[PDB]
């Protein structure tokens, strides 16, 4: 009964620090991604257009 | 010469379930009302 309230507000505090540390990591990754892809294509076709 | 019973008075805190850093056990029970006078 002394260690019941620390626990309990311990818990919740990682599991919903865990949470959204989780969604906003995978939010910026993915946008990364996204960037990435747009960059190769432009060089791809940027090098085909010098060609011609 | 009587007997009288005494006992100091004891106090109780309250807090509902938080959207934040909450996660409250659950050691409660359940009850049904039935009629009242």
């Amino acid at each position: 009964f002394e260690v019941e309230p620390i626990l309990e507000v311990l818990v919740g505090k990682v599991l919903e620090q865990g949470l959204m540390e989780v969604l906003e990591e995978e939010e910026l990754a993915a946008m990364r991604a996204h960037q990435e892809h747009f960059e190769q294509i432009r060089n791809a076709e940027l090098v085909a257009t010098q060609r011609m | 010469i009587k007997q009288h019973s005494q006992q100091t008075v004891r106090e109780q805190a309250t807090q509902m379930a938080r959207p934040g850093v909450l996660l409250d056990n659950d050691y409660d029970k359940e009850v049904t009302p039935g009629r009242y006078q």
